[PDB]
């Protein structure tokens, strides 16, 4: 009952998946071989069980090239996954959305759907899918949107949530990433119910500033991302004081189907080397409204909130949370839209954040992840749309997409949808009449 | 009119419902195992109204526990008196209602409702003379509000001749769980106006304000709010549970409290107001406090309207002469707040048995036109969201039509104008 | 003095009489069937029965609406699936047509070069 | 030996019946088991005899709910009655005349008539019936009027006397009692030959003022009522001379059929906690409003008849001297200014453990005065206040009663008030 | 995208091609017999991209050696690593091309082309996932230019879905073999503009100038010029040959470097510039400055005369990644007017731990600059100076060519230049 299927697409999706499932194993006491030396039954939402007591992730890893998934196949957690869950092609999408969605993607889409069907047919109450991918890759953008479209046909309105990596120049970008980003966003928009964007620049800055890492690696970035993903999914994997199921998340975060991009803020992010009193519920909650700890670079202080979901974990009691929220409710500087009488949803889980050995994060007694639907997230769209417009005005690189069977009309159609999305975020923030 | 069948639905319904059973079990001398260990025969005289008698002279609550999420069912079972309940009476789903009235009323709740009706039917058929049903639930969520109102309509269809009584918890942004509470509440009020005979309006806005302002609790928890609810529930049902004065039943109460069928929403009140860890209290003080707006469990100022009918119940050893004099004094001094066209509309009952902790108490049940303020509050919140169609796709996604929202809002606005009509009606 | 006592009766457990103080000022002259009762009681029973029937008819309409809501939720889901299937089929066919046309045009250009190279070899023989 | 059948309807009728039959037993020397250790044969008007020398009341107790009659079934006098003469249903009329008359009453009326027929078959010369009931209860009002209609069909012309409890706010009333009182008065009017109304406020005041009871209970009220009922019925249970048969009540007190509501005044009422009062003293007390059974002012009305029923140590010479001083009180011009006087040699018997003191002599005056119309006027005004807004009427209409029955009953009350006015004006 | 099939055509193509295999074989620890005698596992990690594995754990270059003259391929076979090549992969004619594009493209080359395609087909079919082709040739001669472009068009027809990459040597009168090189080059550029995905422009004018002016060699030989070519070829393919942060293939490079299909001619650059008698430490700032200097360009164009559409810099040796990042950012911020503003993040940097032979630090530059129009204008000026007089035209018309084919090739090269000018002038505005 209440199962969740995770789908990891492309390099970014796969590598972030490695960090998430490593963390989940550590949180639930599952060994790399799937054995669980042994209570709380809730972890079965993410793990199925074999007759020989092996706990297997309800996950599928897909990439159009084999080298990233090959590291999973030979790595520490090679025994955790059944070979059929790890799917690879021979040639990647070459950072081209059209190859991921059409030319190369079409060759492996049916096989991926078959493996997802096999996992779905082991569920007695599937809650939905969690899809991990980059915006910039040819596979992360193209294959994901193709998969998302096919999942809507095979599973109707079954919830599909995304964890999308938003491109940053500091963290290994490619020239055509803004194109892939707008194309995937346009094609996935009606198929996704909620998407958590993770700006690589924000994660990079948090690693540099809060963890003292001079030049962060993907391992540094992904371990931090996994901590935030774990906070979002902990509500499904544990039985806490106040629980939040998948449908409850969306009902309380998404006011309109297109307006489904919450901003994630996590606290505390403390260095392992940092030698130091423990932060209170009020302190960590206040930190959720400071820009330094955001997952996307934007300014909520100059936008309007539509919803706020606070996901606490560790040593936390409702009384302290309510007192912290009461002080936030009397902060003139945090403005909600006039059509939202009560914008909070709270979740509390007993299990404190887990430290991966050899990791950069310090062990904390309590942590919180705020998911807020703010009009400020449209700044991130605006930055990507501008980069798209600079190149598209000259039709630079478009021949690579047209050569794969795409039409120029699809570029302008995707861009017009982004313009409407920016306009939707503007309209949603305006005051109501009379 | 002997047995009442209790139903508790959703998180709020089961939490206040469990507190209700803990309190009245203590009053009736029933321990968590179901064994009577009291000393007064008055405790067992009318114990059949809420309890079934089982093997080994055990007393089992005729309570049905309902939820679309298994979590709350487990927390009740592990709670203080969790072992007293009939294990077969726990009816629960696995996929919650996601704080969505449409999910509780039309989708997930509709899949579970027949299982609940089977357990209701089993309890009802073992009654010598079932008087009616009593439901505890909130209107702000999805199960208690959506599925609870679905249960009421199904129960009305099967038992059209029985009384349907509810303890309905009204939402407030001061203590909130979900953003969509005004939608869920308006859709529920629409159901209650048509399908219930008597509804006790338990306003979380009022409960929070009493805890914060009167009890001086900087941060009130649900436990603090529920302490006020349990005291009110114990008081409001004293006449049904205890012998002496009048053989009280749900229908006699409804005929004397409800002059017009739709106007059946009561403003409960309690005195004294105490904390979980909290004197002497005189009859004049009890009477004054019980009619004070600060003691009301619905966030309405009674001085803003008029009382159609009032039931006041005093508990503890006290002078009947003093109670009669103080009650008469109140009516004579506050005559403009009582409708003149309903003679002798304030009734008083006195019970020798006081509640736990207090040597004296007084519960108030008012059918006041000021209750329109509660409905107007929900209505304002409803239209602030509905004008922008905010979160509407979660309801239309379940098959609901926008027209169904328009109808529920219209019916609640009609209920308000009906209260205003009798607030203005004078004698001729 | 202005009183007249007139004995009435006498028995073992008591005595009775009448005492007239003054005579009257004005000394002069100043079945429902069982069927009809049954008719009233039966008319009331039929009125009670009518109002209960009207209530159950109202509730029957409610059950019908509840069935229509579930059906509508299923139909909207089916229409979403149908439209997504059609839109995707159209899209992937539009890509097949484009990919086929682009490659066909590319090969045609190279085939024209082959025709020209044959003409250049012919032109060399012509010059000898 | 002309027999009398007593019928006790609803809680008030049953509880007053308990007090009357306890007193009758004490007066005739009948033990709680029916045995009579032992002449005057007249007690057989109220008691039949079995082959095992047991004396059984010619009485039927009926209620739509079992708890009041269950106390009779398990009480001190449980052996006095045969189970068949104690009739109960499962659910009461919920203070609703329409529920008791039309809905629930219909289910038990034939069974009640069968049990009354069984008692009537044991009679060689049935005089008629004495019917005890409240005006305010749903059974007392609704079932009684249905029973009275059926008794007129089955026993045409056979006298039917009532002892009706008139509602008072100080003695546990309900909001709709004025509706029930006017509805039952209207339907019972043509079927009753003589009705003795007992105003609960008058009895309550007598208990407080004359018996020093701060807050009287139904036991206190009923024991006093029984003393007055016994005074009225003593004439039928002992070999007397005045009111020797039920027909004589109508003859002596009711000159106009609709004007059949005599005022009872009783004296002395002395606390069991002082020199004995003379015939002149107790007779004077009959003209003091403090000792009346219905609150009204005969000093401002006109008499149509006056019957003085003396009990105990009383000789005609002292009664005539007392009446000579009373002459030095207005009668209607068509009636003679005078009194029909009866003496019963048996003094009042008082219940041990009771509130009343043992007296040598007592008197009950039964007067037909136009002042009793004040009682109708008070009730009619309360009816009009509620009916102008149609408050609570839906409860009656929901039971199958028509709204037109309310106005038809009220029009009959208006005609009755007009009849009392016309009866007092001078003749032509 | 794993295997690359290498083709070398003509004298120049086979000479620079042999040098390429000698240099990268040493980098990968491959000896002239084909046996691995290195120490690092990083050398073998991506060996499959250029080498086939054979009996006895031998590594054989996936190279096809082509020429219409038997001479150069005999000298290659006797050369240092001549024994490493697959003997069946030597495809040669007996009657050369006489530095005549028409002979290589239409006559002698057309007779030999099917034999070459047979050996290309054999190599390609033994690839797990062929990414594309890499051709080394000159544009001034007749076989590498004429037959090389014929091979490209035939390969495109059979493998339209693969990448075609060339290392094309541009002619210069400073080191010329014949007077008709402008004709051969223009006819070839006409072919490359339509049928290649990426072309590295190795300009003999630039190579001669570096040898004469910078390296102070009074009389540069082809061996001196080829030393600069081999260093550039080694650098430009480092990302293909070694494991790194960048999982590099030919298609990903093309999609990020080529904004408009015809503008696929790269200006390679290298630092430090050294003689064949190599010797002694250039810092990261010095490497960054030198690699963007006009004197370090392998095409005779001043980059400061145009703008960069896209740039790829590849640093080799043990060095600070922080320092590389800071210096690269500094260059872009200080020289912002030389980078097109309408292509965000158009400069990509990669760092490889393995330095080339002789150097402890090096930097290879790959620029898609609009300044490359200077190279095409130079060939065009020389072309029209001859063509206006119809000089030496009978050499081509004698093979069956028409004067009109010259007119079309010149027109297409003039169009190429105006297209570069168009994007040089383009503003984001
Ligand atoms: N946070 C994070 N970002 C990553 C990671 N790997 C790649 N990215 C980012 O994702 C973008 C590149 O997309 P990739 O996921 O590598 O591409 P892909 O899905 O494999 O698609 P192909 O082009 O077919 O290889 C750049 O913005 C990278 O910085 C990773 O492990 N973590
Ligand atoms: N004097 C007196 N009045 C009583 C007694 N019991 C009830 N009443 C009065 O009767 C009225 C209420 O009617 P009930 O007799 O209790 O009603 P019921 O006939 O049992 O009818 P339902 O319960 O409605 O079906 C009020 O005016 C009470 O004060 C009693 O024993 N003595
Ligand atoms: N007074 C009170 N209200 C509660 C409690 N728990 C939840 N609520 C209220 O109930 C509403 C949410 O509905 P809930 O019963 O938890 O959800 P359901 O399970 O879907 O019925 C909100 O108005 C809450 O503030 C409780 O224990 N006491
Ligand atoms: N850099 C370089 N240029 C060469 C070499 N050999 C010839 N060239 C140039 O190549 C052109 C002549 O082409 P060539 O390869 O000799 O003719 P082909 O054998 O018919 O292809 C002229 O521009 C020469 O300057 C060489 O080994 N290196
Ligand atoms: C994703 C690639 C692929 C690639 C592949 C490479 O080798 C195949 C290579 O080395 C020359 C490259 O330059 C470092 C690159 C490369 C080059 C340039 C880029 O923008 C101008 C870019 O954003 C990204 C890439
Ligand atoms: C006869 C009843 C029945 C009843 C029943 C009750 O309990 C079920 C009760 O307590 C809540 C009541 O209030 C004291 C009552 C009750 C309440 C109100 C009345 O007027 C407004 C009234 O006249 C009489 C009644
Ligand atoms: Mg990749
Ligand atoms: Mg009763």
């Amino acid at each position: 009952m209440r199962e969740c299927i995770s789908i990891h697409v492309g390099q970014a999706g796969v590598q972030i998946g490695n960090a998430c499932w490593e963390l989940y194993c550590l949180e639930h006491g599952i060994q790399p071989d799937g054995q669980m030396p042994s209570g709380d039954d809730s972890f079965n939402t993410f793990f199925s069980e074999t007759g020989a007591g092996k706990h297997v992730p309800r996950a599928v890893f897909v990439d159009l090239e084999p080298t990233v998934i090959d590291e999973v196949r030979t790595g520490t957690y090679r025994q955790l996954f059944h070979p059929e869950q790890l799917i690879t092609g021979k040639e990647d999408a070459a950072n081209n959305y059209a190859r991921g969605h059409y030319t190369i993607g079409k060759e492996i889409i049916d096989l991926v759907l078959d493996r997802i069907r096999k996992l779905a047919d082991q569920c007695t109450g599937l809650q939905g899918f969690l899809v991990f991918h980059s915006f910039g890759g040819g596979t992360g953008s193209g294959f994901t949107s193709l998969l998302m479209e096919r999942l809507s046909v095979d599973y109707g309105k079954k919830s599909k949530l995304e964890f999308s990596i938003y491109p940053a120049p500091q963290v290994s970008t490619a020239v055509v990433e803004p194109y892939n980003s707008i194309l995937t966003t346009h094609t996935t928009l009606e198929h996704s119910d909620c998407a958590f964007m993770v700006d690589n620049e924000a994660i990079y800055d948090i690693c540099r500033r809060n963890l003292d890492i001079e030049r962060p690696t993907y391992t540094n970035l992904n371990r931090l991302i996994s901590q935030i993903v774990s906070s979002i999914t902990a509500s499904l994997r544990f039985d806490g004081a106040l629980n939040v199921d998948l449908t409850e998340f969306q009902t309380n975060l998404v006011p309109y189907p297109r307006i489904h991009f919450p901003l994630a803020t996590y606290a505390p992010v403390i260095s392992a080397e940092k030698a130091h009193e423990q932060l209170s519920v009020a302190e960590i909650t206040n930190a959720c409204f400071e820009p330094a700890n955001q997952m996307v670079k934007c300014d909520p202080r100059h936008g309007k909130y539509m919803a706020c979901c606070l996901l606490y974990r560790g040593d936390v009691v409702p009384k302290d949370v309510n007192a912290a929220i009461a002080t936030i409710k009397t902060k003139r500087s945090i403005q909600f839209v006039d059509w939202c009488p009560t914008g909070f949803k709270v979740g509390i889980n007993y299990q404190p954040p887990t430290v991966v050995p050899g990791g950069d994060l310090a062990k904390v007694q309590r942590a919180v992840c705020m998911l807020s639907n703010t009009t400020a997230i449209a700044e991130a769209w605006a930055r990507l749309d501008h980069k798209f417009d600079l190149m598209y005005a000259k039709r630079a690189f478009v021949h690579w997409y047209v050569g794969e069977g795409m039409e120029e009309g699809e570029f302008s159609e995707a861009r017009e949808d982004m313009a409407a999305l920016e306009k939707d975020y503007e309209e949603v923030g305006v005051d109501s009449v009379e | 009119m002997r047995e009442i069948v209790h139903i508790q639905a959703g998180q709020c319904g089961n939490q206040i419902g469990a507190k209700f059973w803990e309190v009245i079990s203590d009053e009736h001398g029933i321990d968590p195992t179901g064994s009577y260990h009291g000393d007064s025969d008055l405790q067992l005289e009318r114990i059949n109204v809420y309890y079934n008698e089982a093997t080994g002279n055990k007393y089992v609550p005729r309570a049905i526990l309902v939820d679309l999420e298994p979590g709350t069912m487990d927390s009740v079972r592990s709670g203080p008196f969790g072992q007293i309940f009939r294990p077969d009476n726990f009816v629960f789903g696995q996929s919650g209602a996601g704080n969505n009235w449409a999910k509780g009323h039309y989708t997930e709740g509709a899949e579970l409702v027949d299982s609940v009706l089977d357990v209701v039917r089993k309890e009802s058929e073992s009654c010598d003379c079932l008087q009616g049903f009593q439901l505890t639930h909130s209107l702000g969520g999805g199960t208690g509000s959506g599925m609870g109102t679905l249960l009421i309509s199904k129960i009305r269809e099967e038992y059209p001749d029985r009384i349907m009584n509810t303890f309905s918890v009204m939402p407030s942004p001061k203590v909130s769980d979900t953003v969509v509470e005004p939608y869920n509440a308006t859709l529920s009020v629409h159901q209650l106006v048509e399908n219930t005979d008597e509804t006790y309006c338990i306003d979380n806005e009022a409960l929070y304000d009493i805890c914060f302002r009167t009890l001086k609790l900087t941060t009130p928890t649900y436990g603090d709010l529920n302490h006020l609810v349990s005291a009110t529930m114990s008081g409001v049902t004293t006449c049904l549970r205890f012998p002496g004065q009048l053989n009280a039943d749900l229908r006699k109460l409804a005929v004397n409290m409800v002059p017009f069928p739709r106007l059946h929403f009561f403003m409960p009140g309690f005195a004294p107001l105490t904390s979980r860890g909290s004197r002497a209290l005189t009859v004049p003080e009890l009477t004054q406090q019980m009619f004070d707006s600060k003691n009301m469990m619905a966030a309405c100022d009674p001085r803003h309207g008029r009382y159609l009918t009032v039931a006041a119940i005093f508990r503890g050893r006290m002078s009947m002469k003093e109670v009669d004099e103080q009650m008469l004094n109140v009516q004579n001094k506050n005559s403009s707040y009582f409708v003149e066209w309903i003679p002798n509309n304030v009734k008083t009952a006195v019970c020798d048995i006081p509640p736990r902790g207090l040597k004296m108490s007084a519960t108030f049940i008012g059918n006041s036109t000021a209750i329109q303020e509660l409905f107007k509050r929900i209505s304002e919140q409803f239209t602030a969201m509905f004008r922008r169609k905010a979160f509407l796709h979660w309801y239309t996604g379940e098959g609901m039509d926008e027209m169904e929202f328009t109808e529920a809002e219209s019916n609640m606005n009609d209920l308000v104008s009906e209260y205003q009509q009798y607030q203005d009606a004078t004698a001729d | 003095a202005d009183m007249e006592v007139i004995e009435l009766n006498k028995a073992t457990s008591g005595q009775s009489w009448e005492v007239i103080l003054k005579p009257p000022s004005f000394d002069g002259v100043p079945d429902p069937s069982l069927e009809e009762i049954q008719k009233k009681l039966e008319a009331a029973e039929e009125r009670r029965k009518y109002q209960e029937a009207e209530l159950l008819k109202h509730l029957a309409e409610k059950r019908e609406h509840e069935r229509e809501v579930i059906q509508k939720a299923i139909e909207e889901n089916n229409n979403f699936i149908k439209m997504a299937k059609e839109k995707l089929a159209q899209k992937m066919e539009s890509n097949k047509e484009n990919r086929e046309a682009h490659l066909a045009a590319m090969l045609e250009r190279l085939q024209e070069k082959d025709k020209h190279a044959e003409e250049v070899r012919k032109n060399k023989e012509l010059k000898e």
